[PDB]
């Protein structure tokens, strides 16, 4: 009957910070993040989050990876049961496949697959299998109507993928394995 | 002196002559230069040679960067031996690319 | 990290010298590693120098300060080579480069201000 | 607890393994020429995990 | 069809009789050591010369060639010509230059074995007539003078097509050709077959060995992405493996320990597949450097394996001559190393079994838990059959020892199994 | 010394210019920017080259 | 010649006669298969 919410914060240069809220703003930690120059979108996933929330008390969860990417197209992925512990970590992978920035970040609700997606060109999403950390090969295709790629949203339960682009016309896929 | 001139000029640096000739001519510059007669350049072939002389020159100025300015120096060669083994990876596999049809 | 690298860059001035690295990158106005750094100092059309603390062995970018004090040139070192070279812009990690002398670009207020930012770093 | 949370368990607690890619093996035909076969396996090993 | 294309089938039928001089000097002109000149010169009493000598030192290093001096390397031999015999002195005179073949594979790097192979290829057409296993037995010497010579001489058979580009060249073959080579099925389906005599003939070494091993290897890592033509690929290959396993040398074995690891992390196979892969792995394992092998590879099937059912009771018999090939203190050696290779599932299908059938070494169960750190879910499946175990069985002081042990390091779920079942 | 100083100006002013337009052929999102003093320009667009 | 009248050594070959399909689909296993992505468009 009892959790603790904590708030993680990124500046511009890859510093990290993490305060608590259930007693006042007070920082539990920083750290910095391997490389970085300019980070744009920081992203938890794995458990629950404001994503995939949670719907009782009871059925929330704490999450494992931590992805972070930055306006070059570089998104360092972190492993949590780890990074807590070494307080200035190493990231479990550095993915390189997009050269944009990156303005959408949106893990499973399960945690198994990352998409990463940016905004600044066409055709510009790729899907990360976990804790593997390799960027799925046969999709998206070269003739995948993906457009420039402002949404992505993840089901919670019917394992539905929707992506909206800048023609404003939403697209739905459905996994298969789920 | 050595360890400051950079990369390029490492690998030309025997070929002087037909280099200042080729450049005030605009034709094309010589690509082995005193570096001819090292035993990987020895042991490519070409276009190989060619493109191993500019990698063993690289890595020796590498090396060349580390020994003049080294203070607490191992003088056992460390950084050569993994400098020698980064291109003979690299030859071997520019060796094992072919450019005919199979 | 490594004492011989001597003038380290804190944060503000390394977000301060990361940003005009970025916008020089954009202007095509920034020559990358460091035999192409040397190459700058020799033909001596460098406007500063910039060089990452953390390269192992530490005098294959040592070469260097030699150079920029004999020709009166700025040189900082920023601790992070993978930073250092997503900012330059490209798919490596890169341990030195060099933002190039051109009076008529659209950055040179900035460029002045870093270097003379790093001229009193190094004074 | 819940049958899902078991799931999770399961999931969160499968780690990670190193694939095999199209080019993971030719330094094998390299250093192959006479060395002995248990040199041969740990050498395929180590590159597998 | 066409009469230039009948023609050319009647010619290939008829290309190794010399109807005319011409020819004659042509065919007698291929040599393995002489060149056009002097090959065309000199004769048969000359080269059975040099045969015979070089076969008394290659009976005098390896004793085997005795029967070859009584066949192959005889006067009767110099005298009978191939393209006169009927179709099954051909077929016996094929076996034994076949049986020659797979022996004198090995000693390659040998001037006897080049004289020796240099009457065969000049007297009874090898070269031309049966091309394919002189090109198995000598294809591991890829960069050799040996084979540049060989492969000068032959006419190159339908398969080999890289080959045949870089036949009369001054490069040698390079391994990603090599690669192509073994790429192809056919070719596989194949050298399968020439291994699997190699095997029951027991002439196999390790250079050979290691060359073939790896282009295997290379060919899976090839086939990485099409899920069918690793599909395809398993039938042959785990074929090989079968019989490379039930062979006698620990060459073999460790060679088959390779294959079935690189392929088990390449294809998800089934679980029943990976059972019975280790039971043919444990039903002969025999020396000591095969046993390291065969653990280190038990582990990883035993982890590559995902799925549903993963981490269930190793069965009756598989457990049964597992623990018979090793014993509690080899396992006990191999977790307490430090180089520490990932076996969890393999040990926690170890444990499961030991609780449910030999019901005696419960503090080897402490010592495993002790120095292996478990997953969540292994942990939650160990505490429920030790559960299940203290119901049934009688309570003892090495189970209070476990739970001790659990309540010590993670009570809670030990709780949370309490809660599933009991009070 | 002076005529000296003055080449070597001329020399890299012709240098700079053809630089720019060897700059202009490699790959890359160029835009064609004009100052307006009246002055052409190029700004490549913010994408990580491989 | 033919007549078909401890763990023995064929083991793997009768496995491999009977079975057909090597890669198994009969897992759905709740994890997810690396590199090759099971999707379709809706």
């Amino acid at each position: 009957g009892k959790f603790r919410t904590i708030l993680i914060a990124v500046n511009a240069y890859g510093e990290v910070w993490e305060f608590d809220l259930n007693k006042n703003g007070h920082v539990i930690r920083r750290w910095k993040d391997q490389g970085g120059v300019g980070i744009t979108k920081i992203q938890v996933g794995g458990g629950t989050t404001t994503t995939c929330p949670a719907l009782q008390i009871s059925k929330i969860k704490q999450n494992r990876w931590l992805a972070v990417g930055s306006e070059s197209g570089f998104v360092n992925l972190y492993d949590r049961n780890n990074a807590m512990t070494s307080s200035t970590p190493t990231p479990v992978a550095a993915l390189d496949q997009l050269t944009t920035t990156i303005s959408n970040l949106q893990f499973s609700p399960d945690g198994q697959i990352l998409c990463m997606a940016s905004r600044a060109v066409k055709d510009a999403l790729r899907l990360v299998h976990l804790p593997s950390c390799s960027v799925f090969s046969n999709w998206p295709t070269s003739g995948t109507p993906l457009g420039k790629v402002t949404s992505v949203a993840f089901s919670p339960s019917g394992g539905l993928l929707a992506v909206g682009n800048e023609q404003g016309k939403v697209r739905l896929w459905k996994l298969n394995h789920y | 002196s050595l360890a400051k001139s950079p990369a390029s000029t490492i690998q030309i640096l025997g070929a002087e002559k037909a280099l200042f000739r080729a450049l005030k001519t605009k034709h094309d510059t010589p690509k082995y230069g005193l570096l001819y007669h090292a035993s990987l350049v020895g042991q490519a072939t070409g276009k190989n040679k060619g493109k191993i002389a500019r990698v063993l020159a690289a890595k020796a100025a590498v090396s060349l960067r580390y020994d003049a300015l080294a203070e607490d120096r191992d003088d056992s060669g460390d950084i050569g031996l993994e400098s020698r083994a980064k291109v003979e990876n690299r030859l071997s596999q520019l060796e094992g690319r072919d450019l005919r049809t199979t | 990290p490594n004492p011989k690298a001597f003038p380290l860059a804190d944060a503000a001035l390394t977000q301060q010298i990361l940003d005009v690295v970025q916008q020089a990158a954009n202007l095509r106005q920034l020559k990358k590693g460091a035999n192409e750094a040397t190459k700058t100092l020799n033909r001596g059309i460098s406007e500063f120098i910039i060089m990452a603390a953390d390269c192992e062995p530490i005098e294959i970018l040592l070469h260097l300060p030699l150079l920029c004090e004999d020709k009166n040139v700025p040189y900082v070192f920023v601790p992070s080579r993978v930073a250092l070279g997503r900012a330059c812009g490209v798919s490596r990690p890169v341990i030195a480069a060099s933002i190039t002398t051109n009076d008529a670009s659209a950055i040179k207020t900035q460029i002045y201000a870093v270097k003379d930012k790093i001229e009193t770093l190094l004074i | 607890e819940d049958e899902e949370d078991i799931a999770l368990e399961f999931i969160n607690g499968e780690k990670k393994d190193k694939l095999v890619n199209m080019n993971s093996f030719t330094s094998m035909f390299d250093n192959i020429q006479n060395v002995q076969m248990d040199t041969f396996f740990d050498r395929v090993m180590k590159v597998l995990t | 069809s066409s009469l230039s294309d009948q023609l050319a089938q009647v010619a290939s039928n008829n290309a190794t009789v010399a109807l005319d001089r011409k020819r004659r000097q042509k065919l007698h002109s291929a040599s393995l050591i002489y060149n056009s000149k002097t090959a065309a010169t000199q004769d048969y009493d000359f080269i059975f010369e040099n045969a015979s000598k070089a076969l008394e030192e290659l009976s005098q290093i390896e004793p085997k060639f005795a029967i070859f001096s009584r066949t192959l390397f005889s006067e009767s031999s110099i005298s009978l010509d191939r393209n006169v015999q009927t179709k099954e002195e051909i077929k016996d005179l094929d076996n034994a230059i076949n049986a020659y073949l797979l022996l004198a594979s090995s000693k390659w790097y040998l001037a006897p074995t080049l004289h020796a192979t240099e009457w065969l290829v000049r007297r009874f057409q090898i070269h031309v007539k049966n091309t394919e296993m002189l090109l198995l037995s000598t294809l591991n010497y890829y960069q050799t003078p040996v084979f540049k010579r060989i492969l000068s001489i032959i006419k190159l058979p339908p398969l080999f097509n890289c080959l045949s580009n870089f036949v009369r060249s001054e490069k040698p073959p390079t391994a990603l050709t090599m690669i192509k080579l073994f790429n192809d099925m056919d070719f596989l389906k194949l050298y399968t077959s020439y291994l699997d005599q190699c095997i029951k003939h027991n002439a196999t070494y390790t250079n050979q060995l290691l060359f073939t091993t790896c282009c295997f290897i290379n060919v899976v890592a090839f086939n990485s992405n099409n899920d069918e033509k690793l599909n395809q690929l398993v039938p042959i290959l785990l074929e090989i493996s079968a019989k490379l396993l039930a062979s006698k040398s620990k060459d073999c074995q460790i060679a088959a320990h390779t294959i079935l690891v690189v392929f088990a992390t390449a294809l998800p196979l089934k679980k029943t597949i990976i059972l019975a892969a280790m039971e043919t792995i444990l039903s002969n394992l025999d020396a000591k450097e095969a046993k390291h092998s065969a653990l280190l590879t038990i582990c990883k099937l035993f982890q590559t394996l995902k799925g549903q059912g993963n981490v269930d009771q190793l069965p009756s018999k598989i457990f049964k001559l597992f623990d018979s090939k090793f014993d509690t203190v080899s396992i006990l050696t191999f977790l307490d190393k430090e180089d520490k290779p990932v076996c969890d599932k393999f040990i926690t299908s170890y444990t499961r079994s030991i609780a449910r059938y030999d019901r005696s070494k419960l503090n080897i169960i402490l010592s495993l838990l002790k120095k292996i750190r478990l997953e969540r879910y292994e942990v939650r499946l160990i505490i429920t059959d030790l559960i299940y175990l203290s119901e049934i069985l009688e309570d003892k002081s090495q189970l209070v020892e476990l739970f001790e042990y659990f309540i010590s390091i993670n009570e809670d779920l030990v709780l949370k199994c309490l809660k599933s079942l009991g009070l | 010394v002076k005529q000296h100083l003055q080449r070597e100006t001329q020399l890299k002013q012709v240098q700079q210019r053809m630089d720019a337009q060897r700059e202009l052929l490699k790959k890359g999102s160029k835009k064609k920017i004009v100052d307006s003093s009246g002055k052409i320009s190029f700004k490549w667009k913010k994408q990580r080259k491989r | 010649d033919e007549s078909d009248s401890n763990g023995d050594i064929n083991a793997l070959t009768k496995i491999l006669s009977t079975t057909y399909n090597y890669k198994d689909t009969l897992s759905n296993s709740k994890l997810l298969p690396p590199k090759k992505l099971d999707i379709v468009r809706l």
